[PDB]
């Protein structure tokens, strides 16, 4: 199967090496690796950008509620205790509701334990947490997106 | 660097006098039968184009007439002056029939839309005003220039309104909203003349610093026609690609529009009893046949230039 | 010069005597900024 | 997981900060 | 021409000397139906408010960046010239 | 010589739920340039309606630009999101915004903000809403949830106060005794209510909110162990661990149904203080409300 | 005394506002009002006065200079950085703004990343004093490959015989003799190859006389064969040595 430990993502803010939680969520890590291989999360703008809470990119719809994953239609969020949205550099999926998650990746530098139970964490940001914190510090509009659009240039799912 | 195309030089062939003030503006009737001059004599004179005979003289302005234009699609003559009043003359009775009023200072020029029949005037109160012709209603007041707006140009394509002002700025406006769109600040001195090319979707602006060719609609800078370092008061372009820059010191320069190559420098003489300081081109215009150049010189003369057919390419070679 | 200063001193003395015992549609410059123009923000600043 | 006023800086390609 | 004719008609109708709608309101705090009715203007009735209130002119548009050729510094002989 | 305030003519008034009434079908009247604004003194589109059966025929008072600037109702002059005076919301969030008081400066500032809003998207209460992202500090404790219709009650009949209301029960005004005129709550300048300066309702609600220690805690001598009552057997240690996981690392989380107390302690003093402030009569987990105190 | 001071400040502000309203375009009234507001320790009032004066006429150098100096004389460093960023983005051709911004961010700021900010000025192709000050700034920050790229862009952007001689002296002083010889060879090949300047050849002969006298004699013979009085003096110096 596809169980990469860490992947790389180069964008306009910089290059970040993010670990994947394939030990607790192997199916979500395989879906994220297949979306990075197919370029589903590459080139899509940041749909959701909270005020220094969680910055979500790679959503193909761009409104923060749509998007398609590698498993087909919507992916069920199977949260685990080893991969929780807590601390700094937590990688998860910005799901609006339960059992509906796409291929978008959200980096959180703050505590998100309230949304940790309703979403499956893809992994952790081993490198480039400062770039995600600088991207999430920009002011956004009421639709969780600023006037300028920031996307992902390249994605390498090595492993 | 391509070689410029050879243009034949021009020569003065008649000088018309009779005005008792500085001739400030020249317009040509679209059927090429006659032309018309406005002066500092507070009179507007209709002159025959071929014979040069004085056809008519109209009074009614109280100060110096600064701009005269003839409507291409109506039998109307529009005159603006230093008396803060714009007059629409019906030629059908040779009388003033409409008074456009509302400028706070002297009107320095005006232009007509070729399609919509709307009027635009630029004045010394740092404003341009857009007037509906029939209702005499100022439908817009373009403001944003910090000094007096020396000239205005109008065209059917976007952007419709071009303004050059004395605060070294050119503003490309939007007609329906009355707001500016593009501001060009490249000139160092006062932009006194703008002219639009008939077919290449480009325009040029004149200042004592340089002449600058740009590109519609974004106003991107194309070329810097250098030389002719005097106070350029007027700018006209031939349909054949000849650009004529006339200055306040009396010197005239002729350019190829494409390469920006000056091929002729013409400094005419003055009236018999006249000072050397009274040499200056206030306005110039081609005819409808694009073969006669008519200049309004500051010695109360109209000077008319013709093409010199005897010259050939080896007699007047193109430098570099 | 000195006469206007003496008149201002006499007016201040009369004002203090009346305080010890409209605005004419004007602008009071000592109460707030007359025409407050905030500086433009960009790339820096943490206030004071 | 296992851990438990300024303006927006715009950078395009190699262009250091869009001013 | 259509936009300018609309502007001319609005300006003349403003300068000319002299039905109930239904809308849906979402208060965002369910929905309501509001019958928009304009009250009748009294023709026998003067203007209400003083409009000759002059204030100083506001700030303009933010200034354009100034392209120039590099400045030729004049000599001192040019300065007494 | 050509600067003046433009007249604000727009439909769709911005009102509270309480002043709008309770009927879904409202009959509505609009004047184009009826009255002037009560703050910025510009003419504006005046909306008038009856909110219900025996109400007052409430009408809009301030213009739409002032109400969009301070995010308040056009009649009640209270906040749209919370139903509070703007002095209370400015004490909660930010009081450094301010506004000029002299009429020429007020008209100039209002014209500048009107031009800024008209050059913006159209409906945004400037960057102050960007300073309003942090919320629920103490304002949600005293915010009303029910529509307080008693401020749509009609006025007191002045003829009945002198005992000469000849209409009797036909009189739509209230035939009851008024409030105390010696009470300082009865002054209520409209400009003071808009500017948030010495409003007595705001002072009374600030004194009422200051007497409710919903975020005080700290009743232990440098001990992070705090007892949350009201949990019982309905709330277990899993909900306490999920609440303390947002604060970071928890030293001890336990629940005892003999005393119905949840013992929560953290290794960090700030995390334990945040957990005690979040559970001080404001936390509900598993259907059980918790009140934090010393244990 | 407080009421008398308030009346005096109100009278001074009324006279300043009347002098502003009488003549708007006279900027000395704005400067005097802003300096009087700064002298009474009202920073935001003077900032509003300066912003109003810049809204009246933004093209004046002294308004930007005085408002940035008022920001720098207080502790508002980030305000001064914003003021300088606005002054650079509106008026790029004024070199005094660039010079005072670099002295503020180099002495008081002490940030090397301002050099990257200085590279914004290198987009604008300034006069040669900017290149010389950047060479000396990179020498003060102890960088020689960066200064080599700076001087290469200086030779490419502003080519002159004195510029090539300064490049040769900078390559000689940085202990890169092979790079100095390659720069002298490129200057001989490009700068005045057919123009016959006879000054870069003298510098190449001096560098060769520092290096090896046979190549210096060959360079002096080639300069005498290609050519003035200075070439004859250099040939006589090569024959005497
Ligand atoms: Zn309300
Ligand atoms: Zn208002
Ligand atoms: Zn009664």
């Amino acid at each position: 199967s596809w169980q990469p430990p860490n992947v790389y993502l180069e964008t306009s803010m910089g290059i970040i090496v993010l670990e994947l939680y394939w030990k607790h969520a192997p199916k979500t890590c395989k879906n994220f690796a297949e979306l990075a291989r197919r370029g589903y999360y590459n080139g899509t703008k940041f749909h959701r950008i909270i005020k220094d809470f969680m910055i979500q990119g790679g959503d193909p719809t761009g409104t923060g509620r749509g998007g398609a994953s590698i498993y087909g239609k919507q992916f069920e969020d199977e949260l685990h205790p080893d991969l929780k949205f807590t601390g700094a550099g937590i990688l998860a999926m910005a799901n609006a509701g339960p059992d509906t998650n796409g291929s978008q990746f959200f980096v959180t530098l703050a505590p998100t334990q309230w949304l940790d139970g309703k979403h499956t964490i893809f992994g952790r940001v081993c490198q480039g947490i400062g770039m995600v914190n600088r991207v999430g510090m920009v002011e956004t509009n009421s639709q969780d997106r600023p006037v300028d659009d920031v996307k992902i240039i390249k994605a390498y799912p090595s492993g | 660097m391509p070689k410029p195309q050879w243009h034949p030089p021009w020569k003065l062939y008649r000088v018309i006098s009779g005005h008792l003030g500085w001739v400030r503006c020249i317009a040509v009737e679209p059927g090429n039968q006659w032309f018309v001059t406005g002066s500092a004599d507070r009179t507007i004179k209709i002159w025959d184009l071929a014979s040069g005979k004085l056809k008519l003289s109209l009074t009614g302005h109280i100060s110096t007439v600064r701009g005269v234009i003839v409507s291409t699609r109506s039998p109307y003559l529009f005159s603006c002056g230093e008396d803060k009043q714009v007059k629409c003359w019906d030629l059908e009775y040779n009388k003033v029939i409409r008074h456009y009023h509302g400028h706070l200072s002297a009107v320095y020029g005006l232009d007509l839309h070729p399609t919509i029949d709307v009027l635009v005037t630029c004045s010394r109160d740092s404003t341009a005003r857009i007037w509906d012709v029939r209702t005499k209603a100022s439908v817009h007041t373009l403001s944003g220039h910090t000094n007096a707006v020396a000239t205005v140009r109008c065209q059917a394509a976007e952007p419709q309104i071009i303004t050059g002002s004395h605060d070294t700025t050119i503003r490309l406006w939007d007609l329906v909203a009355g707001k500016t769109r593009v501001t060009l600040t490249n000139h160092k001195k006062s932009v006194r003349a703008v002219v639009l090319h008939p077919r290449h979707y480009t325009f040029a602006s004149g200042s004592p610093d340089n002449i600058k060719q740009w590109k519609f609609p974004d106003g991107s800078f194309i070329q810097n026609l250098s030389g002719h370092n005097a106070i350029i008061n007027t700018l006209t372009v031939n349909s054949d690609g000849v650009l004529v820059s006339g200055a306040d010191n009396g010197t005239m320069h002729l350019w190829d529009w494409r390469t920006g190559y000056n091929f002729q420098r013409v400094h005419a003489a003055v009236q018999p009893g006249s000072l050397d300081s009274e040499s200056g081109i206030f306005a110039c215009a081609f005819d409808q046949s694009e073969s006669r150049l008519l200049t309004a010189e500051a010695d109360k003369t109209i000077k008319v230039y013709r093409e010199d057919d005897t010259a050939t390419e080896e007699t007047h070679p193109v430098s570099w | 010069k000195a006469r206007e200063k003496q008149l201002e001193e006499a007016r201040r003395l009369a004002a203090l005597q009346k305080r010890r015992e409209k605005r004419k549609r004007g602008v009071d410059y000592n109460a707030e900024i007359p025409f407050e123009k905030k500086p433009a923000l960009g790339f820096y600043d943490t206030s004071e | 997981p296992e851990i438990h006023n300024a303006l927006a800086i715009q950078v395009d390609s190699e262009g250091k900060i869009k001013y | 021409r259509v936009a300018l004719e609309k502007s001319v008609s609005q300006k003349v109708a403003a300068a000319m000397p002299v039905p109930a709608q239904y809308i849906r309101y979402t208060p965002s705090q369910k929905q309501r139906v509001i019958r928009m009715v304009e009250m009748q203007k009294d023709p026998m009735e003067p203007p209400r408010f003083k409009i000759n209130k002059k204030i100083p002119r506001g700030p303009p548009s933010p200034p354009a960046p100034v392209m120039h050729s590099p400045s030729r510094k004049m000599t001192v002989k040019e300065q007494q010239e | 010589t050509y600067n003046r305030q433009n007249w604000e003519d727009a439909d769709f008034p911005i009102l509270c739920q309480t002043c709008l009434g309770e009927n879904p079908y409202i009959r509505m009247t609009k004047e184009k340039y009826g009255k002037e604004c009560k703050i910025c003194a510009r003419p504006f589109t005046v909306f008038r309606w009856c909110p219900g059966v025996r109400m007052r025929f409430k009408k809009t008072e301030v213009c739409q630009t002032c109400s969009k600037l301070k995010n308040v109702c056009q009649t009640c002059l209270l906040d749209l999101e919370y139903g509070l005076p703007i002095q209370v919301r400015d004490a909660g969030l930010s009081f450094k915004d301010d506004m000029p008081k002299s009429d020429v400066n007020k008209e100039y500032y209002t014209q500048n903000m009107e031009r800024e809003i008209s050059n913006s998207d159209g409906t945004r209460p400037v960057g102050m809403l960007g300073k309003a992202t942090s919320t629920s500090d103490m304002l949600l404790k005293l915010a009303r949830t029910t529509p307080y219709y008693k401020r749509n009650r009609p006025h007191i009949c002045s003829f009945w106060v002198k005992g000469e209301c000849k209409r009797g029960e036909e009189c739509p005004y209230r035939h009851e005794k008024p409030t105390d005129p010696d009470d300082p709550l009865a002054d209520q300048n409209i400009k003071d209510r808009y500017y948030g300066i010495n409003d007595p309702v705001a002072d009374k609600l600030l004194k009422r909110a200051s007497t409710m220690p919903r975020l005080d805690p700290p009743e232990d001598k440098t001990i992070t162990t705090l007892y949350v009552g009201g949990l019982g057997d309905t709330i277990t240690e899993t909900d306490l661990r999920n609440h303390f996981y947002q604060f970071g690392e928890i030293r001890t989380i336990t629940v005892v149904q003999r005393q119905q107390c949840a013992f929560i302690q953290f290794a960090t003093r700030q995390a334990a203080e945040v957990a005690a402030e979040k559970s001080f009569n404001k936390l509900i987990v598993n259907g059980r409300r918790l009140n934090v105190k010393w244990g | 005394d407080e009421e008398e001071l308030n009346d005096y400040k109100l009278r001074k502000r009324k006279t300043f506002e009347d002098n502003i309203r009488k003549n708007r375009t006279v900027i000395s009234n704005w400067i005097k009002y802003a300096q009087w507001e700064e002298s009474l320790k009202e920073i935001q009032r003077a900032r509003s006065i300066y912003e109003r004066a810049l809204d009246v006429d933004y093209r004046n150098i002294t308004l930007w200079l005085k408002y940035a100096e008022m920001e720098m004389k207080n502790r508002q460093v980030n305000h001064a950085r914003n003021i300088w960023d606005r002054a650079i983005t509106t008026l790029p051709r004024v070199n005094q703004f660039w010079y005072k911004y670099t002295y503020m961010e180099e002495m008081l700021g002490n940030v090397a990343g301002a050099r990257q900010v200085f590279e914004r000025w290198m987009e604008w192709q300034p006069e040669e004093q900017a290149w010389h000050s950047y060479i000396n700034f990179e020498l003060r920050y102890k960088e020689v490959d960066r200064a080599r790229t700076i001087y290469e862009r200086f030779v490419l952007v502003h080519p002159d015989v004195k510029n090539w001689i300064k490049y040769a002296r900078f390559e000689e002083k940085h202990a890169y003799f092979a790079h100095a010889r390659k720069v002298y060879e490129r200057a001989v090949e490009f700068f005045g190859d057919e123009h016959m300047d006879e000054h870069l050849y003298v510098a190449f002969a001096k560098f060769e006389e520092n290096q090896k006298e046979f190549e210096r004699v060959r360079v002096i013979y080639k300069y005498a064969l290609d050519r003035a009085q200075e070439l004859f003096k250099n040939y006589t110096i090569f024959e005497k040595k």
